[PDB]
């Protein structure tokens, strides 16, 4: 036995591309349709519930995932590999950072981590690129509301608003015009529900459509009282009701 | 077994080239221009950002210029993920020589290191190289103000006023012309931005679709700083220099 | 490097003119306590081999696996393990020194002393003993422990020298076995009354006795002993 | 013990006794204290008889190795440096040793390095080790020229080892001689010390205190 | 705490003469104060005409004897089978016993042959290596018995001819075999009269162009 | 063709053709027999030189003083395969005391060899070989192929025209397994049966090598001049 | 690790990995060696197809790897600094442990040997550099210089080159360089390098380089004038 | 592609046939074995004038007893060269005596089929290993990258081998001298060279059992060349 793929299995073409790097965003544009919005005073993530199954419960499975209390991420492309690299997101923002300085990372330092493990996938020996494309949202005490993409390749850029997979370009052209430096968060929900059923086929309510914010401190949620300085997570995800309710004012 | 997938990427072609190296190359040719020009009084690092959005967030974007300490500053092109990777272990370098001696790396020192790391790729390990090639702007009390380059093949060389990206051939041209040795900082940023906005594939050149970095003794007395222009900044200096 | 928890008193042994004799006591204590009275400390190997086992236990139980899984690896592939390919009293030996040596020289040893008795192929008598420091010797009496003080005394007085085993019986060195092992019951005090004895013969084979005890003791004397040295009454 | 080696005109001349001890006991007195380490090079032992035994007729076989890929002669300085750094690397795991690495080559002249297990390694002109290495000392510092000829300097070395035998408990046996030239080494023999003291003591005048 | 050293007693002794070679050892094994065995072999016959015997702790010293019977095996397997010479085989004995430098074979070694010429040889070591080619050799518990009188009678030590008065020394007269073994006979003898861990037994190798020979004496058993 | 790069890939018909192609490096080398009596075990084998000035391969090695092979083939390979041979032979003196049965060196060398059948990256040995041997259960004779199969027989060959010599053991069957006691004539039967693989040369003084083994005799080679009794 | 064999023979006994190397050679740089009877002198080409270069900072072709040894090569640039780097350590630890330094003729056996042992080891691809390595022994007057290649054989040379256009400078050697009499003092040694590189340079203006080795670690970089007056001298006595 | 240690339907492997072909293409080396000693001569084949010819090292000493001579991709050789002369230095510290001539020509021979996916292909070299020892007296081996080795009376490898071989098949008898053989040697090396023959471009050597392993001046070379014209020229 023993690993004896040792070698890069992603190399440059004669025409300077990175085949494997191409076909994985390729894979990544297949997949349905996610998107952020920036507002003044939070970030809104959201996608659609695609289920495989009638039968299957789609609660179980998460397509936005808390990454810190003040961090979260939404994908398109392949869902095993995105469930992965949560697992190794929540594990790095602890051993590399919280464990040295009693603290959650900031969004874009978090970003920086995500984006090296998916670059270590496009050199190392033996392995493929990820087949995602990521949306990282999330708050800290000095840079404030973020909003980041992270591709295949291990590139990151920061957004205002954007979209990724099957419908983005269209989605990103409905965007432009809707976006401007003064939104509330409600007011990028209500974009974002609009922005998301032009992409959607069929059923579009609060079972079929998965959507998180980033915004106000949740002391209700934090599980305990008597520190004065710990408020609660900014991250939430918001229930099937709510998203139903910001649906009949649409 | 596994050799049947093993790509090769450290072999001669039978012409005595390095296949993945000048592929990589390629790569490097078809992103954003990024230029330096050495002066008396300090080094300018201009750099051009590749087709950009209105909804991207400039003010908090960095994927051209990068500071590896408060001495020596790079300009990338290429990958951004493979020049991140690089840049952290230059930034590490610069300490354990700080440790270790108590004093500053000098310029050349670093660049060697970054340029080592390089070269190894290309010799041995089955990987790829790394798609980047840097511009290195530094100072030290050795040789004052320095510009450097490397490439995927590890080789590094030294400039007054070099290009690195997309249309170096047009750019090298444009600076040979009206570089002179007796020039000044204001005198080379002027420079940078009428090469860039010669040369570039966009329509106009805007502050949007720009990084901008000078490293001046205009620090107050026998000091060196570092001027990473924010995006107000960079529209005002296209002003002043007539562009917009 | 350990110590010794629960141990094994003497084993004893001598050759006689068709084969080899073997014994020990069902004893195993703990400390000054003698806490496990049905230990086997004799283990058979086919049926031309007895290895006796003195000191800790723990170790003994390990050595009686190893022995076990010897006979196992012996007979694969090995369509002679019942003939001519079975293990010999010196087979089993040389691997048991082998092993002995190699512990001590780690600094973890076997806290065992080891009597290796059997018959060979040729029907020539084996008797051979080996520690936990790996030192072995050969010798026509052998014990180990308190046996060694006061056991071969008595059975050197039947076999002094070589030439005396073909002019002792199965009958003569049994009887010397059996009185060694009453002396060393009223003599150690880390001894117990019952035990077992084992004889290989090149003619009747392997005989293996269990539930032996020590009989015919000199008690009746102690009546008439008073005090410890003016005392009348 | 008791071995000396000292720098002269004429090259190097090393003496050594013969006793080897283990307590009070005499173990041997026919001891070979001088290594030969091949025909050029010399060295002394001191301390531990095995790690002097084995570590210098290994530095024999580096020494070989040199000249092999070099095609040249090793310097005194090469080699004694060859054996001090591979001691300095067991330094604290208990190996014995003080010797004299002694040879005569072209850039270098008549050379004498005095080797430790603790690790020094010292040049210099005149070196005693051992536990009569005091009694040596006094005879050869008050004996000891430059410009000594072969003859005297040979007698000197051994009056110096004479001196330490006779005092010293665990030194004598006999006296073994060596003169090293630029060409090599050259035995000078075999030197009963019982026999040597009675011949020293007439011939002399000395050892007026012991009755003959 | 563990002990991995033993003192299993034993004296053994080394002669050689002109054109043979004896090494000989009693054949009693001890620990303290009781005898483990009155007939335990101590000196081996290891072939091509070499005997060897290792004394003190009997375990080290079985261990030792039998890496060098392999390492004459080998030799043999790697070289053609070229005869290990005397001086071959104790130059590779102190690679043995030196690999265990830092944790040694507890044993004070002696091999006995005949050297290229043909001559008499024997080799001594200590526990951790060194070597020396020797005439004359005792091992072991009364070595510090036996040597001294050695010295007297083998080598003439402190003998002069009558009527010079110390002038003229004795001749160094060469001994036969016979001459050799009495005197190891009586140098067992007196050992066994004064020393405890002496007695039973002495077994001596004989060794000559010829090949080996052994002789067996016995000696008193208290 | 397509399955013959390594030795990982069986062949549609599932055949290991690298396995094969060593058993053909066997047919290249010289001819080497075997054979043997209830009392003793011998080894005959035609040297091979290169030209008249050089000297002839050697063919037969000794394992230890009951046992030895002679080899056609690489002999490199039979370097190594001997060497462990040798070094199991001794483990077992060393650590039971037991001289090795003839029979489980063979399953030895088996495992050994199929080893280098079922990996990536190495390769099958290039070596055939014929073991004999004398143990506690009397004298033996084993072929060994590098595909891992070993064989107990009366009598074999193994090299180039070994065929001939194999046939000759075949009649001679009922002869040679009743010569005991006299170790000349069972060489003598061998010499006849390598005579039987011969072509236009003959058996010189330098060509020929023997080696025997058996009840109260050591494996011993002859070369040289004492040979030239069974020429 | 990687592990896989690049260099390796083909049918007709050739290792085209390390003809490869020596391919990557013939495209660099002309580098040229010439030994008077008191100086060894190192000639390189720079090619002028890259102007607006900062001289001070850019890496110079010759490098020395002690105060009496240097080495100039052709071939790859950065393959070049991996054995400078460790023939420079290997220098040290020579003085270190021998106490006295390293004759050229080691210094260059050490060299060619890390270039052989990467033509047979797995995982690594040879160095496509030739190198040229000059000196003079430790308390000694005779010139030395040597020449390695990928393979790694080397040998002693009286006069060399390597490089591009290296068949036209070695054929104006072959000619112009006499072994009963070579270049008796620096300044016939210097004339004697510069016209051989002009045979093949284009340009004698910043193009040329040279330095200058005599004994006892006295080793000097000529500059740009003083070269400049060796091309001056040399095309007025070749106007007749 | 394929594997390096593949075998051939032939039975051969793939790497130690194409290191042979290598082997051809080297300079020719010939060696004599005589009761009175072993001559070694190799051509030293300058591929340039200005190449100083006395640092081509062809011909080299292993001990005091043995020494060796190389045909091929002679950089490959310096590995082997080390390992032989490590071998024959650390034999004389464990036995104290001089090493078999055959015993450290199977150590080197051992290290040839260590290459693998160890080293990544065979030696691309064939050694004349040269010596005399006291069993078995004045010997010649030839050692090639297959780790076969073959004891000769006289054998020639390189470039010219078969003409060479086939002219020393000829000329050997058991009843040489010492200097007949030198004579032999530069006789056949004449033959087969490009170059004309001197002693510039070809060398000499010999191993003796009271002089051991030397490597002959070019003013020792240059006379027995001299000697070697005039006996052709007197019949
Ligand atoms: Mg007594």
């Amino acid at each position: 036995m023993t690993d004896r793929y040792s070698f890069s299995l992603t190399t440059f073409s004669p025409s300077g591309k990175l085949g494997q790097i191409d076909y994985a965003l390729t894979a990544v544009k297949q997949g349905v349709t996610s998107l952020g919005i920036k507002a003044t005073n939070g970030v809104v993530i959201a996608t659609e519930k695609k289920s495989s199954s009638p039968l299957a419960m789609s609660e179980t499975l998460s397509k936005v995932s808390l990454l810190t209390p003040d961090i979260g991420a939404v994908y398109s492309g392949m869902g095993p590999d995105y469930r992965v690299l949560v697992d190794k997101s929540r594990k790095v923002a602890h051993t590399s950072y919280k464990r040295i300085y009693g603290e959650y990372p900031p969004t874009k330092l978090l970003v920086s981590e995500v984006a090296k493990i998916m670059q270590e996938a496009t050199q190392s020996g033996g392995v493929r690129p990820f087949g995602v494309s990521l949306l990282i949202a999330g708050h800290d005490e000095f840079n404030g509301f973020s909003l980041y993409q992270v591709d295949p390749s291990g590139s990151y850029f920061p957004w205002k608003a954007t979209a990724i997979g099957k419908g983005s370009v269209a989605a990103k052209t409905f965007l432009e015009k809707r976006w401007n430096d003064e939104l509330e968060l409600e007011d990028a929900i209500h974009i974002a529900l609009l922005t998301l059923k032009e992409s959607v086929e069929g059923e579009f309510n609060g079972d079929t459509i998965e959507l998180a914010i980033i915004g106000d401190e949740n002391p209700d949620l934090l599980g305990y009282t008597g520190i004065p300085t710990d408020k609660g997570p900014r991250f939430r995800k918001l229930t099937s009701q709510e998203i139903n309710d910001r649906l009949e004012a649409l | 077994g596994s050799r049947r997938y093993d790509s090769r990427t450290t072999i001669f072609s039978p012409e005595g080239r390095l296949y993945q190296v000048e592929y990589a190359l390629e790569s490097i040719s078809h992103a954003g221009t990024a230029i330096g020009i050495m002066a008396s009084d300090g080094i300018v690092l201009a750099a051009e950002r590749k087709v950009t959005s209105t909804l991207l967030e400039q003010d908090t974007s960095t994927e051209k210029l990068y500071k590896l300490n408060d001495k020596i500053a790079v300009a990338v092109a290429g990958l951004t993920a493979d020049a991140e990777i690089l840049i952290n272990t230059a930034r590490i370098h610069a300490q354990n020589y700080l440790k270790t001696y108590n004093e500053d790396i000098p310029v050349e020192i670093l660049v060697r290191r970054l340029s080592d790391i390089k070269q190894g790729y290309t010799q041995h390990g089955g990987l790829r190289p790394f798609g980047v090639s840097f511009i290195y702007a530094g100072y030290d009390d050795r040789y004052g103000y320095q510009l450097y380059t490397s490439n995927p093949s590890g080789n590094y060389t030294g400039w007054k006023a070099i290009s690195v990206g997309a249309n170096t051939s047009a750019a090298q041209t444009l600076l040979q012309m009206d570089y002179k040795d007796d020039m000044k900082v204001d005198d080379a940023i002027e420079l940078a931005l009428k090469t860039l906005s010669k040369t570039t594939d966009s329509s106009a050149l805007t502050y949007d679709r720009l990084e901008f970095a000078t490293i001046r003794k205009g620090a107050n007395d026998g000091e060196v700083y570092q001027k990473i222009f924010k995006p107000q900044e960079i529209k005002d200096i296209l002003v002043k220099t007539g562009i917009t | 490097t350990q110590q010794p928890i629960v141990t094994g008193t003497s084993v004893i042994s001598m050759k006689y003119d068709n084969g080899v004799i073997i014994a020990a006591d069902n004893l195993g204590s703990y400390g000054s306590l003698l806490r496990f009275n049905g230990v086997e400390r004799l283990i058979p190997v086919g049926d031309n081999t007895v290895v006796g086992i003195s000191g800790d236990i723990s170790d003994m139980q390990h050595i009686e696996r190893l022995l076990k899984d010897l006979v196992t690896e012996n007979a694969y592939d090995n369509p002679l393990a019942d003939a001519e390919e079975a293990l010999e009293p010196s087979y089993i030996f040389e691997y048991l020194a082998t092993v002995m040596y190699q512990r001590r020289s780690k600094m973890n040893p076997l806290w065992n002393a080891i009597i290796v008795a059997g018959v060979q192929s040729n029907g020539d008598q084996f008797l051979r003993y080996v520690n936990l420091l790996g030192v072995t010797y050969s010798s026509p009496t052998l014990a180990t422990g308190f046996g060694a003080h006061m056991a071969n005394p008595l059975l050197r007085k039947v076999v002094d020298r070589e030439s005396d085993i073909p002019k002792t019986t199965v009958q003569v060195a049994e009887e010397a076995i059996v009185n060694a092992m009453r002396v060393l019951y009223y003599r150690d005090a880390r001894s117990s009354r019952n035990f077992s004895l084992a004889i290989i013969d090149k003619n009747t084979g392997l005989t293996f006795k269990k539930n032996l005890q020590v009989e015919n003791m000199k008690w009746d004397f102690a009546k008439d002993i008073k005090g410890y040295g003016t005392q009348k009454i | 013990t008791t071995t000396l080696a000292f720098r002269f005109q004429g090259g190097i001349i090393v003496a050594v006794d013969s006793r080897a001890t283990a307590g009070n006991w005499v173990a041997s007195q026919t001891v070979k204290k001088v290594i030969e380490i091949n025909p050029f090079l010399l060295g002394t032992m001191a301390g531990g008889a095995a790690d002097c035994q084995f570590w210098e007729t290994w530095l024999g076989s580096q020494c070989r190795l040199h000249e092999l890929r070099e095609k040249e002669r090793i310097s005194v300085a090469a080699a004694s440096k060859i054996l001090s750094n591979l001691v300095y690397q067991y330094k604290g795991a208990g190996l014995s040793m003080g010797t004299m690495i002694c040879g005569y080559t072209r850039k270098e002249g008549p050379t004498i390095y005095y080797v430790d297990s603790d690790g020094t390694r010292l040049k210099g002109d005149i070196f005693c080790v051992g536990s009569g290495q005091t009694f040596a000392y006094g005879v050869l510092d008050s004996n000891y020229k430059w410009d000594l000829s072969v003859e005297d300097a040979l007698y000197l070395g051994k009056r110096s080892i004479l001196a330490a035998a006779h005092r010293d408990a665990y030194s004598g046996g006999s006296v073994n001689l060596y003169h090293v030239t630029e060409d090599g080494w050259i035995y000078h023999g075999n030197h009963d010390v019982g026999e040597l003291f009675w011949k020293v003591k007439e011939e002399e005048g000395s050892f007026n205190n012991v009755i003959g | 705490q563990f002990n991995p050293y033993g003192d299993n007693g034993g004296t053994i002794l080394g002669i050689a003469g002109e054109d043979f070679a004896v090494l000989a050892g009693d054949t009693r094994n001890i620990t303290d104060y009781s005898i483990n065995s009155r007939y335990e072999p101590k000196v081996f016959d290891c072939g091509d005409n070499i005997v060897m015997s290792a004394n003190g702790f009997a375990a080290d010293g079985d261990a030792l004897v039998k890496r060098f019977k392999n390492s004459v095996k080998w030799y043999h397997f790697d070289h053609n089978d070229k005869k290990l010479s005397i001086n071959s085989a104790a130059r590779n004995i102190q690679h043995l016993l030196y690999g265990k430098r830092f944790f040694p074979y507890y044993v004070h070694t002696i091999i006995a042959g005949l050297d290229e010429d043909g001559k008499g040889a024997v080799y001594s070591f200590d526990p951790v290596g060194s070597y020396e080619r020797e005439q004359c050799r005792a091992g072991g518990a009364a070595a510090s018995l036996i040597m001294p009188f050695l010295d007297n009678q083998v080598n003439f030590k402190n003998q002069y001819e009558p009527g010079t008065n110390g002038k003229v020394k004795k001749p160094l007269k060469y001994l036969s075999v016979e001459e050799v073994i009495k005197l190891v006979r009586d140098s067992f003898t007196s050992a066994t009269e004064r020393h405890i861990q002496v007695g039973d037994g002495l077994e001596i190798l004989i060794v000559t162009k010829d090949g080996v020979r052994k002789e067996f004496y016995e000696l008193k058993r208290d | 063709n397509n399955y013959d790069g390594d030795t990982v890939t069986f062949s549609p018909t599932g055949r290991l053709f690298q396995v094969e192609y060593a058993l053909e490096a066997i047919k290249q080398g010289s001819v080497t027999v075997g054979l043997r009596s209830n009392t003793h075990a011998v080894l005959v084998a035609l040297k091979r030189n290169a030209d008249e000035l050089s000297s002839y391969q050697k063919k037969i090695i000794k394992c230890d003083e009951h046992m030895g092979l002679s080899l056609a083939g690489l002999a490199p390979d039979a370097r190594v395969l001997s060497n462990y041979l040798r070094q199991q032979c001794n483990y077992s003196s060393l650590v039971f005391n037991r001289k090795l049965a003839v029979e489980r060196a063979g399953h030895l060398l088996c495992d050994k060899a199929q080893k280098n059948t079922q990996s990536y990256g190495g390769r099958p040995y290039g070596v055939g070989l014929l073991i004999i041997g004398y143990d506690k259960s009397g004298a033996h004779l084993l072929e060994f192929q590098p595909s891992g199969n070993v064989t107990e027989l009366y009598g074999t060959a193994i090299g180039a025209r070994s065929q001939g010599a194999k046939t000759y053991l075949e009649r001679t069957l009922d002869t040679f397994i009743k010569i005991d006691g006299n170790p000349d004539e069972l060489i003598k039967a061998g010499v006849e049966a390598i005579s039987q693989s011969l072509r236009d040369e003959s058996l010189t003084v330098d060509n020929l090598s023997i080696a025997i083994v058996g009840k109260d005799t050591p494996f011993t080679i002859y070369d040289g001049e004492a040979v030239a009794k069974y020429i | 690790g990687y592990d896989r064999a690049l260099s390796i023979f083909s049918p007709d006994g050739h290792i085209f990995q390390v003809e490869y190397a020596l391919e990557a050679v013939k495209r660099g740089t002309c580098a040229v060696g010439v030994k008077g009877k008191n100086c060894v002198v190192l000639g390189c080409e720079r090619r002028s197809t890259l102007k607006l270069q900062d001289t001070r900072i850019t890496p110079s072709k010759v490098s020395k790897i002690d105060s009496h040894v240097v080495l100039s090569f052709s071939g790859l640039n950065a393959d070049s600094r991996i054995l400078i780097e460790k023939a420079r350590v290997e220098a040290q630890s020579h003085r270190l442990t021998l106490e006295d330094p390293v004759t050229v003729e080691y210094l260059t056996r050490y060299v060619a040997g890390v270039q052989q042992r990467y033509t047979q080891s797995g995982g690594v691809r040879p160095f496509g550099v030739s190198t040229l390595i000059a000196g003079f022994d430790p308390r000694d007057d005779e010139p030395k210089l040597y020449q390695t290649e990928p393979s790694g054989i080397y040998s002693s040379w009286s006069a060399q080159t390597i490089g591009r256009n290296s068949k036209t400078v070695r054929e104006f050697l072959e000619k112009n360089y006499d072994r009963k009499e070579p270049p008796a003092t620096v300044e016939e040694c210097v004339k004697l390098t510069v016209r051989s590189l002009l045979e093949v340079v284009q340009t004698g203006a910043k193009n040329i380089e040279i330095t200058v080795v005599k004994p006892d670690s006295d080793i000097v970089a000529l500059s740009s004038e003083e070269i400049n007056q060796y091309v001056t001298q040399i095309e007025q006595e070749k106007q007749e | 592609d394929r594997g390096v240690s593949t075998f051939s339907p032939e039975g051969r492997l793939f790497q130690v046939e194409y290191s042979l072909e290598a082997i051809k293409l080297g300079s020719t080396a010939i060696g004599i074995a005589t009761k009175e000693g072993v001559v070694l001569g190799v051509e030293k084949r300058a591929t340039s004038p200005l190449l100083e010819s006395d640092s081509i090292e062809k011909i080299v000493e292993i001990d005091r007893h043995i020494g060796c001579a190389m045909s091929g991709l002679t950089a490959d050789a310096r590995s082997m060269i080390e390992h032989a002369r490590t071998a024959a230095v650390t034999h004389n510290l464990y036995y104290d005596e001089d090493i078999n001539v055959e015993s450290l020509t199977q150590s080197v021979c051992d290290l040839a089929l260590r290459f693998g996916e160890l080293m990544s292909r065979p030696f691309g070299v064939a050694l004349l290993i040269a010596g005399h020892d006291a069993d078995d007296g004045y010997q010649l081996f030839h050692a090639e990258p297959s780790g076969t080795f073959y004891r000769y009376n006289a054998k020639a490898i390189g470039s010219g081998s078969e003409g060479a071989q086939a002219e020393l098949l000829n000329e050997w008898h058991s009843s040489l001298t010492l200097k007949e053989a030198e004579l032999l040697v530069l006789k056949i090396l004449k033959q087969v060279m490009e170059e004309k023959l001197d002693e510039n471009n070809a060398q000499l050597s010999c191993i003796t059992k009271q002089d051991g392993f030397k490597i002959y001046d070019n003013e020792k070379t240059a006379e027995l060349i001299k000697e070697l014209k005039e006996k052709e020229a007197a019949e």
